RNA sequence: AACUGAGAAAGC
RNA sequence: AUCUGCUUUCUCA
């Protein structure tokens, strides 16, 4: 399905990755240190 | 916004709310709606419920200090007072400038 | 791999060009950059493939361990290219590499192939568990119809199927939860749980799901079988000259069985009415009729539905009549009533005049839809009353809408304000009532707006309702809500023991529609149930084969040669109104040819089949006169008395008879004097030739003028373009 | 330096 | 009662 949206691809990718990382952390898939690394990378992004 | 809503709903195993909400609470594992009115808060709360009913919690704030939260009291009164004061300040400034 | 994806995103943002591409490009514009291509693609893939196959390494490998399993060279055959150019170059392999993988490569798991291509496996199962009848060589009239390519168990509109696929495979980035996400929640959940343990590419799974759900409908030439299980074999089912009997495997929906049964009964009745003792012939044909793979009698017994034709055939066969009707989602049972259908130039709300089918007379139906029931009393284009029982809101609304459409209420017609198409893009006639039903099912607001509301009933039990599906103070006009053996005549008329006709052959719908399943007639005269062109061609072929005997009897006999089974079947496609006039005209022409020495063999063949029905001469005792004898079905199905016709043309030069596109030869059955013989004596009944075009007589006289001439009065007749003659009575 | 529209088919 | 996502090939225009 074609992705719609007037916002930047970077914005959509960053928000999607942030949500995925938060879900992985809450569900326990990702370790706490890995979640910290992900959050740092997203912040610098 | 819809991606965030659907991701949270799938993770917490709750049926997707049929309308886009305002916030999602992990502690409550639910959704929170914000409707900023100017008259009675209870009337607008009932209007929102008539279409939502039990989909998610509803929080109503009015510039006249009148408010209406959901059946669960989660936020402490400090934040509610701060929000009401902010709304009152905005309303007073708008009325002073003849913008209200 | 959320962390890995985030690291990849940071790495990509470390590149300025990629950074600006991601920042500037919007989500919608992604679809543009996904198609970015600096070098134009080549446009001769067949030549390119033939060129590449004659090379070393045309195929491209996928970097990984599996590509490493492929040896660099096998028995002196270099399967894959050398790996000394790894740097930002890529890898390639030969087709011999593919063959080596198929020969000695690792043995993988086939479950993914079974899952993804389950549709094709079901197709193969249907083919294998199928039986083939006999191939029949003869004319076949194929009609181009929009038919479903492949069978489906749950067919949904493309957007609904796309939403279902998004929910199943992409629950998170699915967007707004739509109506489809709810009404197909069970299927979505079942597919998600079934697909939970799968590592197949999501796009491949989406295409599998759409193949399972989305319906592919194409215009194809069909002949008596339009069910998808038959459409997938259409290539083997029949052609323009042959027909293969096919019995597909798998289970068939009873809706197709009912539709095919209705078509079969209608064909049987249409072929029987013209026959002498129609009841006997109808029973004989119905006892040898098979719907796909079951006899017609069993289908009639086991199907709780049908139409007038099905009831007539049931009575003829001894089964009870099920006076039931289907109008889409609405199922009705005729409690009592009587009405004769007519074509009326109904004016639609949007100023469209349509020849809609209108019924007249009081009629009461026990109606039902979904889980709701009711009683609908109606008259000509009016809903007298509709007493509905309490049920679900949506079911009740559907029942009310369908009953409104069925009653053909004038307000219902005036309630159409929008785009409604009663003619398909190919010009074929869509059913007007069903199109109105489809329009009103969705855009139902205007129907209730124009229907009008009256006071709700105050009776003990009767309480009315409104558009909200609640017992409101105001009810829909004529709508109320409440909480609470036959014999068949020779002519196929159903009569109660009292002596009242309840249904007759004349009440059978004249529509000729392709059967959903393949109807077979296990009788020697199975072509007599064919279409107009098939019947015409078969009758004329029979005439040609027996031409010698027919002509000998005509010269010797007087009236016994006009009665034959082939001509009886041919009569079934001549309209009853014109059948007698055609018989009189053709018989007069043939007798006038015989009595004189003018015997045009082509005209004898042309007019002989029409000499079956009892003559119906004019009030003065002289036969009617015709220029073309119009046959039932289609505008081009007619026989030209003088000129050639699409169904019948003669070429004297080659003596070749082109009937329905098939060329027979009269060489051998002809007299060389016939070519010199004049066509003017075999054109008008009771008219002979006297001379050439006479200016004194006047201009060519038309049929109306010709019929009014007196004996011995000459006139100008134009046999065809460039051929005028002078005829006398 | 392989365009436009329509139809069918295949692949993603 | 069937009508109400693109790419490539071939044909037609
Ligand atoms: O597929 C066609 C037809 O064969 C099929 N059909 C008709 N009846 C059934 C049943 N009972 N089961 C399964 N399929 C059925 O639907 C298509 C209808 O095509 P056609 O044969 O042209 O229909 P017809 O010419 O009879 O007119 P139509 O309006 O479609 O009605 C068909 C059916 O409904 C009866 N009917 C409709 N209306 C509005 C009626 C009415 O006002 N009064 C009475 N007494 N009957 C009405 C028709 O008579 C048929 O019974
Ligand atoms: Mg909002």
């Amino acid at each position: 399905r074609k992705p719609v949206g007037q916002h930047s691809m970077l914005e959509a990718m960053a928000h999607r990755l942030r949500m995925d990382a938060r879900l992985d952390y809450e569900s326990g898939r990702m370790s706490k240190d890995d979640f910290e690394k992900a959050m740092a990378h997203l912040g610098e992004i | 916004a819809w991606m965030v809503q659907r991701s949270l709903a799938q993770e917490h195993g709750i049926e997707t709310p049929k309308y886009l909400a305002d916030l999602f609470d992990y502690k409550t594992k639910r959704f929170i709606e914000v409707g900023i009115t100017k008259g009675l808060a209870d009337d607008y709360f009932w209007k929102k419920k008539e279409k939502l009913g039990n989909s998610m919690e509803l929080m109503i704030f009015s510039y006249n200090q009148d408010y209406s939260l959901s059946n669960e009291s989660s936020l402490d009164e400090e934040g509610k007072g701060r929000v009401l004061s902010r709304l009152t300040e905005l309303q007073a400034e708008l009325s002073l400038k003849n913008l209200w | 791999m959320t962390l890995a994806k985030i690291e990849l995103l940071k790495q990509l943002l470390r590149d300025n060009e990629a950074k600006t591409v991601l920042k500037q490009t919007t989500v919608d514009q992604y679809n543009i950059i996904r198609k970015f291509n600096t070098s134009r693609i080549e446009k001769n893939p067949s030549l390119r493939m033939k060129w590449a196959m004659c090379s070393n390494f045309p195929l491209a490998l996928t970097k990984g361990d599996m590509a490493n399993r492929i040896p660099l060279e096998y028995k002196g055959i270099q399967l894959k290219t050398n790996a000394e150019d790894i740097g930002t170059k890529g890898q390639m392999c030969s087709i011999a590499a593919v063959t080596w993988w198929n020969t000695y490569g690792p043995i993988g798991d086939t479950e993914g192939f079974e899952r993804v291509y389950e549709s094709f496996f079901l197709r193969k199962m249907r083919l294998d568990n199928a039986t083939w009848g006999r191939i029949t060589f003869g004319p076949v009239e194929r009609v181009r119809k929009r038919v479903l390519l492949n069978p489906l168990t749950k067919e949904m509109p493309p957007d609904e199927a796309s939403n279902v696929i998004m929910e199943i495979l992409f629950p998170k980035e699915a967007g707004i939860p739509r109506e489809s996400t709810w009404i197909h929640r069970e299927l979505i959940k079942e597919k998600r749980e079934k697909l939970k343990g799968t590592m197949i590419t999501p796009i491949v799974l989406a295409y599998m799901l759409e193949r399972e759900l989305v319906a592919r409908r194409r215009f194809l030439p069909v002949a008596g079988a339009t069910s998808a299980e038959f459409i997938e074999m259409l290539h083997c089912l029949q052609g323009e000259n042959w027909r293969q009997i096919y019995h597909p495997g798998g289970n068939k929906l009873t809706e197709s069985r009912s539709q095919s049964m209705i078509v079969a009964c209608r064909k049987i009745i249409r072929r029987s009415i013209v026959a002498s003792n129609p009841l006997e012939l109808a029973v004989e044909i119905a006892n040898k009729t098979v719907i796909d793979t079951e006899p017609l009698k069993s289908c009639l017994a086991a199907i709780d539905g049908g139409d007038v034709a099905c009831d007539i055939i049931r009575a003829a066969l001894g089964l009870k009549i099920r006076q039931r009707q289907r109008f889409g989602r609405l199922e009705l049972k005729r409690i009592s009533g009587r009405g004769f259908k007519n074509d009326e130039e109904i004016l639609i709300g949007n100023g469209t005049i349509q020849k809609i089918g209108i019924w007249d007379g009081e009629e009461e139906f026990h109606v039902r839809c979904g889980e709701c029931r009711g009683i609908l009393k109606k008259s000509k284009m009016k809903l007298e009353k509709l007493l509905i029982n309490s049920a679900k809101k949506e079911d009740m609304r559907d029942l009310i809408i369908l009953c409104m459409v069925f009653s053909q209420d004038t307000r219902m017609f005036q309630g159409v304000r929008g785009e409604i198409n009663f003619l398909n893009r190919a010009g074929q006639l869509l059913s007007p009532m069903y199109q109105l039903q489809r329009y009103f099912l969705n855009r139902s607001n205007d129907l209730f707006d124009q229907w009008g509301y009256e006071e709700s009933p105050k009776a003990s039990e009767l309480h009315g309702i409104n558009e909200s599906m609640n017992a409101s103070d105001y009810t829909l006009k004529g709508v109320v809500v409440t909480r609470n053996k036959v014999s068949i005549t020779k002519n196929l008329s159903l009569i109660k023991r009292t002596g009242e006709v309840i249904m007759g052959a004349n009440d059978v719908s004249e529509l000729e529609s392709q059967a959903q399943l393949m109807i077979t007639y296990d009788t020697p005269k199975m072509w007599e149930m064919g279409t107009t062109k098939e019947l015409v061609q078969n009758t004329y072929q029979w005439v040609l084969k027996n031409l010698v005997t027919l002509k000998a009897q005509f010269l010797l006999g007087k009236e016994d040669m006009f009665q034959w089974d082939a001509f009886e079947a041919f009569e079934s496609i001549i309209p009853q109104k014109m059948a007698g006039q055609y018989s009189g005209f053709a018989r007069a022409v043939l007798k006038q040819m015989r009595d004189q020495e003018v015997m045009k063999t082509d005209q004898f063949i042309k007019l002989l089949p029409f000499c079956f029905s009892p003559p119906k001469l004019r009030s003065n005792g002289e036969p009617y006169q015709f220029l073309k004898l119009v046959l039932k079905g289609g505008g081009e199905n007619f026989i030209e008395v003088r000129k050639g016709s699409p169904l019948f043309s003669y070429n004297p030069q080659t003596e070749v008879l082109t009937i329905c596109g098939r060329m027979m030869s009269l060489k051998g059955k002809i007299e060389d004097e016939e070519r010199n013989r004049s066509m003017g004596n075999a054109v008008l009944a009771g008219f002979l030739v006297s001379g050439k075009y006479d200016p004194d007589l006047g201009d060519f006289k038309t049929i109306e003028e010709l019929e009014k001439l007196k004996p011995g009065e000459k006139a100008n007749i134009l046999l065809y373009q460039g051929k005028p003659v002078k005829v006398v009575k």
